[PDB]
């Protein structure tokens, strides 16, 4: 069996250990005899196997630390989406994505660094970025700074969510070693749920958002007078005019007549000649098939019921 | 003693001590050893009861404006489905005496006063009868169980003075509440799969049950 | 707040506060008096 | 008669059923245990924060008065073109920068005397001495005095001193929030506070913050 | 769907044959009233695998033949 196996309030939230530095060990929680103390403080800072010699406390520490790292990654993503919202030429790049340098950073005119704001194109003076985020946003069918702004607020929400989750899973209600040591469940969930349903939901986004908007942009359309994704979801006539395979519905799916779904889930190999990327129909079919694959793969290990495999048993 | 898909571990904490102990815990949510946060065998009981009660209000207040509206008894303007009332502005919106966000602030404030009190009664049950809440804290004190307070305000009538009738009523409560929760799930999924009200779905299935569920993902 | 003022008293937190204030000071001076190569005020 | 007796432990809290912190026993006025973060842990700093709350609230009370009463006079037809958030940009004498430094000089004297009271209570004593009479030693923030207690209401004449200080603090917390409402809804509506009140009272449903 | 067709027949037979192969066959708590094991988890497992085989065979038949 695979229980929940957590305990309440193992560590008291307080700034007392913020005050005394190097609290986490025996030879550092005394004070600096030298300046090597500082370096050994930062060096052994995340050496949780040196602080406490039990896998329970170590595992709680690394779990909440992963939550902090996820909060940082969500905060960084919020930053990139926001700098693409308010400090970018993303619209001008969508209008002409061959002569407009992708720029999503502007410098402040203080000590002559304003010349780093270059003629990237599109009535915009900024730094030409190279993260390819504009290309991701065209692959997602964004076409508006409002959408980048709201997903930046959402990524800030998720950063606060992950920070609260780390606080909760260390200080208020932390798992114990029986929760981490079970790995059949961890693999089953990270396969079927993280990577399986993750690819499934990305394929859903692409099937419902990226494919229509990118077909419109490839056909030639000003991104302002392009229909929003929720118009593709709700207005069935619109997405059906884009792909008539949608007109039949999911009875193609549930009757296993998928041959008629080959208008938007093609196996069209190679690159899209109009835009140089891959075929987003191919990518939607890809993420769908990968979702089926990881979903049947995440039901391989035995967790709580009779069916499955034991990794020890293998 | 009636067991609906009971397990070897589910018959270790769901013995008889809860209303509706049919032993159905295959996943193993309400296991008392190693608990914390909101996955607790007491908090999960409270959550079952509260989501069931709110789901009973939802079920007999979401099809009620259509149980009546297709039989008269109300204007057709105030006879919308559960989702064309402003709760899904993409799908529909009614104009009340306030905009929907003022009504959300209303819901938030009034339910905050209604449920932060409930929460602090969950934490220390003796409270909610010690602070001057306009004198109506006299009835908000008596808790016993956290989910079954039973005071002058919530239980004016007896309806379960004896423990046999109270146990049978608690069982009826949780069973009608589970039925209402499944009903709300049916409401959500039916409005998602058809885009019409639940009473329209019932009338379409009853009259000429053709394409009852064959319309998979089609509005 | 007790023991937060001790943390903010620590050398890196205090150094980042001091150098953020100082850097903002220098930055706003260079906004006010940009491109300076002499001290002509005597 | 004049002792500043505190509130009991079974006092009304900001959050009923919650545990008040141990550093808010009730010695201060308006003690309802409000400390989700616990910024008043150190009592030597909680004294400074109590003085901070008191002076902040007194200034906010005088300010909300100087905003709403003169607007009532403008509605009555006494003052012309009144708008508090444009009453600094409008014209006076002394350019609004000579006024600022004269203000800083005079308020520096006043608030410096108050600071010297805070650091060391008996330094800047007022209410001059009289033969064979003892002026009572006051508390910080409540100097009493011939200048600030000329009606002798601070030592507990009409009501006890604790309930009067609690009246000051509660009325003034309400005024602090009123001034925050002034500073926010005069910029997200670009209008008058009393105008906003009458506009919401016209239709409370749709004339709320979500219209703008 | 369209009960009686090939797409229904060679899917129903795959699902039922996998349920049989798990029940009385070589394939494999939660105390059910079934005589010999085959819990709800095993039932869902055999149904999932039989649906896998059914999708595979109906689409191999739709590709050719
Ligand atoms: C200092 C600020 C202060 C804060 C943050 C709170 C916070 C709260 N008090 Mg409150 N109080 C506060 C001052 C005081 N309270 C009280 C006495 C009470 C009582 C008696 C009760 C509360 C309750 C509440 C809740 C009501 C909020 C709500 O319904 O949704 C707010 C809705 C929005 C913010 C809309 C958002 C969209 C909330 C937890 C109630 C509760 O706990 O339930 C309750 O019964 N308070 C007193 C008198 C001693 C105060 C003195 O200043
Ligand atoms: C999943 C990734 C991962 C994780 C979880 C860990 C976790 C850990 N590592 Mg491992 N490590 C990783 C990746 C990872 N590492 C990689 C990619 C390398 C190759 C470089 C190493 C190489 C490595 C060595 C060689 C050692 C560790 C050690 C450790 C432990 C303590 C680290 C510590 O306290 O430093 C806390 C953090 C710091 C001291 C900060 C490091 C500063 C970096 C190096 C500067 C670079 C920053 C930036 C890019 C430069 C610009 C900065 C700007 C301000 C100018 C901890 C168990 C140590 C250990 O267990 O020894 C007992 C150890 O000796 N790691
Ligand atoms: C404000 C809320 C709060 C408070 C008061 C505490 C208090 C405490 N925590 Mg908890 N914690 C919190 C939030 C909080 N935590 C959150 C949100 C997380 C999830 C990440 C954790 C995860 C956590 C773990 C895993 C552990 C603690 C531990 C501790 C204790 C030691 C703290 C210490 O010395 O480190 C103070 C350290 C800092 C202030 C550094 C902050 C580092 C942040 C997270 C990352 C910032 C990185 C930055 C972006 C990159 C560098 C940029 C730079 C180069 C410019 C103490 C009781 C330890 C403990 O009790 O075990 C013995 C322990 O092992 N905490
Ligand atoms: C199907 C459920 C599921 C899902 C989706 C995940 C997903 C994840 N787990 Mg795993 N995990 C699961 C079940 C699941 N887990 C189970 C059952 C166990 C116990 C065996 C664990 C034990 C476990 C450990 C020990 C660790 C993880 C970690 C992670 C994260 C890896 C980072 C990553 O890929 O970022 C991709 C990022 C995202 C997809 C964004 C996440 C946003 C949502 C809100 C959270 C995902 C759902 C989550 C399970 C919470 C459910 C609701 C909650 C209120 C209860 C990732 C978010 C590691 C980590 O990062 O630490 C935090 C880590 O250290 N998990
Ligand atoms: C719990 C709950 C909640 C949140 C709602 C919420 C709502 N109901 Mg429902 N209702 C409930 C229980 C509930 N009801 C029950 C128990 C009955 C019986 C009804 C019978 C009912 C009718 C007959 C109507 C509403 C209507 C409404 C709406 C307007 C409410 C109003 O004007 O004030 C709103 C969406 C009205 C609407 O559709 O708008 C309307 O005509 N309700
Ligand atoms: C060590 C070598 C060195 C030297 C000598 C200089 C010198 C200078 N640099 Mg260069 N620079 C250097 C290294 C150096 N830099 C490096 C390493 C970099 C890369 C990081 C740069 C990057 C750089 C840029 C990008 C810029 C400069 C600029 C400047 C000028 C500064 C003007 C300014 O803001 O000061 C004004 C004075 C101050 C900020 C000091 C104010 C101090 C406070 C207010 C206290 C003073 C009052 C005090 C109370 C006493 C009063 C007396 C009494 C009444 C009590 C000056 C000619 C700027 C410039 O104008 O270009 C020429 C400019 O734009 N430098
Ligand atoms: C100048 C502001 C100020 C200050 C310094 C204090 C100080 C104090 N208050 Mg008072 N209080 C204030 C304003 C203030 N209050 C207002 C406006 C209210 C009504 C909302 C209250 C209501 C209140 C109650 C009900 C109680 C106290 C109590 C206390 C004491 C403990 C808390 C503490 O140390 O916080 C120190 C606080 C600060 C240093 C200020 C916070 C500054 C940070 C940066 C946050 C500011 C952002 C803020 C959240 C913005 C508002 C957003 C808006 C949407 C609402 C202390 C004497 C308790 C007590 O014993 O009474 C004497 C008590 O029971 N206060
Ligand atoms: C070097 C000479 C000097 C200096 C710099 C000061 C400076 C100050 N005095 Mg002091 N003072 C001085 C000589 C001086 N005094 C002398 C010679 C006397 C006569 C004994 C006084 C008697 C005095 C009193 C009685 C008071 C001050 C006060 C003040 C403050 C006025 C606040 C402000 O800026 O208002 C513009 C300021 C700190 C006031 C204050 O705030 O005290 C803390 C106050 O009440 N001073
Ligand atoms: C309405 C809010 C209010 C209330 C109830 C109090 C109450 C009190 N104050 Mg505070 N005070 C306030 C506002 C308030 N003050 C403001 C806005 C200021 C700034 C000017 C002060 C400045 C102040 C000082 C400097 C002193 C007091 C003192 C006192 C005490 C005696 C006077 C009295 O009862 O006032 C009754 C108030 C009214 C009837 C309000 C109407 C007045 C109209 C507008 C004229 C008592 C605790 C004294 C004290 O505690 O001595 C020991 C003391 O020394 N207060
Ligand atoms: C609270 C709730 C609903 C509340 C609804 C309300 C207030 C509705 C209000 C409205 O309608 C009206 C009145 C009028 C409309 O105009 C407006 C709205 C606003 C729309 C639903 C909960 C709904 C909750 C649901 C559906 C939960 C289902 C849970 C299931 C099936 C769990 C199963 C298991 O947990 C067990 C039993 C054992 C485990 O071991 C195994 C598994 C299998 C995991």
């Amino acid at each position: 069996e695979v229980k929940i196996l957590v305990d309440r309030d193992p560590i008291k939230t307080s700034f007392e250990e913020w005050a005394k530095p190097g609290h986490f060990s025996r030879t550092i929680a005394k004070g600096p005899d030298t300046t090597t103390w500082i370096w050994n403080l930062h060096a052994d800072a995340h050496d949780f196997d040196s602080h406490t010699s039990d896998l329970e406390e170590i595992s709680r520490k690394v779990f909440s630390a992963h939550f902090g790292q996820l909060s940082i990654i969500f905060l960084w993503l919020s930053g990139m989406y926001f700098h693409g919202a308010r400090f970018s030429n993303y619209e001008a790049w969508l209008s002409d994505p061959t002569h407009i340098g992708p720029s999503a950073q502007v410098v402040w005119p203080i000590v002559g660094q304003e010349i780093l704001n270059g003629d990237v194109g599109g009535g915009f003076r900024g730094i030409q970025i190279t993260s390819g985020f504009f290309q991701i946003w065209r692959a997602s069918g964004i076409t508006s700074e409002l959408q980048l702004y709201c997903t930046a607020i959402g990524a800030l929400v998720f950063a606060a969510l992950m920070l609260f989750a780390g606080w909760f899973h260390y200080h208020k209600a932390a798992p114990k070693l029986a929760w981490f040591q079970d790995v059949e469940s961890m693999l089953n969930h990270h396969l079927a749920g993280l990577l399986g349903l993750g690819s499934l939901s990305w394929a859903g986004h692409q099937v419902h958002v990226s494919l229509p908007i990118n077909q419109f942009l490839n056909a030639g359309v000003d991104p302002k007078e392009i229909p929003l994704p929720h118009e593709f979801i709700l207005n069935r006539d619109l997405l059906a005019q884009l792909y008539p395979s949608f007109a039949e519905g999911a009875t193609p799916f549930f009757t296993l007549n998928w041959s008629k779904y080959s208008e938007f889930l093609t196996f069209r190999g190679g690159l899209d000649p109009v835009t140089g990327g891959l075929w987003l129909t191919d990518i939607a079919h890809h993420h769908l098939a990968i979702a089926i694959l990881f979903l049947i793969a995440g039901h391989m290990y035995r967790t709580n019921w009779g069916i499955g495999h034991g990794i020890k048993d293998i | 003693r009636p067991l609906w898909f009971a397990s070897s571990q589910s018959l270790s904490y769901l013995d008889g001590s809860l209303p509706g102990d049919y032993g159905f815990d295959p996943l193993g949510l309400s296991d008392p050893e190693g608990t914390g946060g909101f996955i607790e065998p007491r908090w999960l009981a409270y959550g079952e009861i509260i989501n069931g009660r709110f789901a009973m209000l939802g079920a007999a207040g979401a099809i009620a404006p259509e149980i009546l509206g297709k039989a008269g008894l109300i204007p057709a303007e105030t006879a919308l489905p559960w989702f064309q009332t402003g709760v899904i502005p993409p799908a529909g919106t009614y104009t009340y005496w306030a905009d929907n966000y003022t009504l959300f602030v209303l819901e938030m404030a009034l339910m905050g006063f209604a449920e932060h009190r409930r929460l602090q009664d969950w934490y220390n049950p003796g409270s909610m009868g010690k602070q001057y809440f306009l004198g109506l804290e006299k009835g908000l004190a008596g808790s016993g169980n956290p989910a079954y307070p039973g005071g002058p305000f919530f239980n004016p009538l007896g309806f379960g003075k004896d423990e046999k009738s109270l146990k049978e009523l608690k069982l009826k409560e949780v069973k009608n509440g589970r039925l209402a929760m499944l009903a709300i799930l049916g409401y959500f999924i039916q409005g998602l799969v058809t885009g019409v009200g639940p009473y329209q779905n019932l009338l379409d299935h009853l009259a000429d049950p053709v394409n009852n569920n064959v319309l998979t993902s089609l509005k | 707040m007790r023991d937060l003022k001790t943390y903010l008293s620590v050398a890196p937190v205090l150094s980042t506060l001091w150098f953020g204030s100082l850097a903002g000071l220098l930055i706003e001076i260079n906004r006010l008096f940009p491109d300076a190569l002499t001290f002509p005020f005597f | 008669s004049s002792v500043c007796e505190p509130l009991p432990p079974d006092r009304p809290l900001w959050f009923p059923g919650s545990s008040p912190p141990e550093w808010l026993d009730g010695s201060l006025p308006g003690d309802f245990g409000f400390d989700p973060l616990g910024l008043g842990s150190d009592p030597d700093t909680l004294k400074w924060f109590a003085q901070a709350e008191l002076i902040h609230s007194r200034w906010a009370m005088l300010a909300v008065t100087g905003i709403i009463i003169p607007e009532c006079l403008e509605r009555l037809g006494f003052i012309e073109n009144f708008s508090w958030y444009d009453a600094g940009s409008r014209e006076y004498f002394a350019d609004s920068t000579t006024l600022f430094v004269a203000q800083m000089v005079l308020m520096g004297w006043a608030e410096g005397r108050r600071w010297a009271d805070l650091i060391k209570p008996g330094s800047v004593d007022i209410e001059p001495k009289y033969p064979h009479k003892v002026n009572p030693k006051p508390d910080v923030g409540y100097p009493g005095g011939l200048w600030f207690d000329f009606m002798m209401w601070g030592r507990g004449s009409p009501e006890p001193v604790m309930v009067l200080r609690t009246k000051e603090i509660k009325n003034g917390r309400l005024a602090m929030l009123a001034f925050l409402g002034f500073c926010f809804q005069a910029t997200y509506t670009s209008q008058d506070p009393i105008e906003n009140l009458m506009a919401h009272l016209a239709d409370p449903g749709h004339c709320n913050v979500f219209s703008a | 769907d369209f009960i009686g067709s090939s797409t229904n027949l060679i899917m129903v037979t795959s699902t039922t044959l996998m349920l049989f192969a798990g029940r009385f066959g070589l394939a494999p708590g939660l105390q059910t009233g079934d005589p010999a094991g085959f819990t709800l988890a095993d039932t869902l497992a055999c149904g999932t695998v039989g649906h896998i085989i059914g999708v595979g065979v109906v689409l191999g038949l739709k590709n050719i033949g």
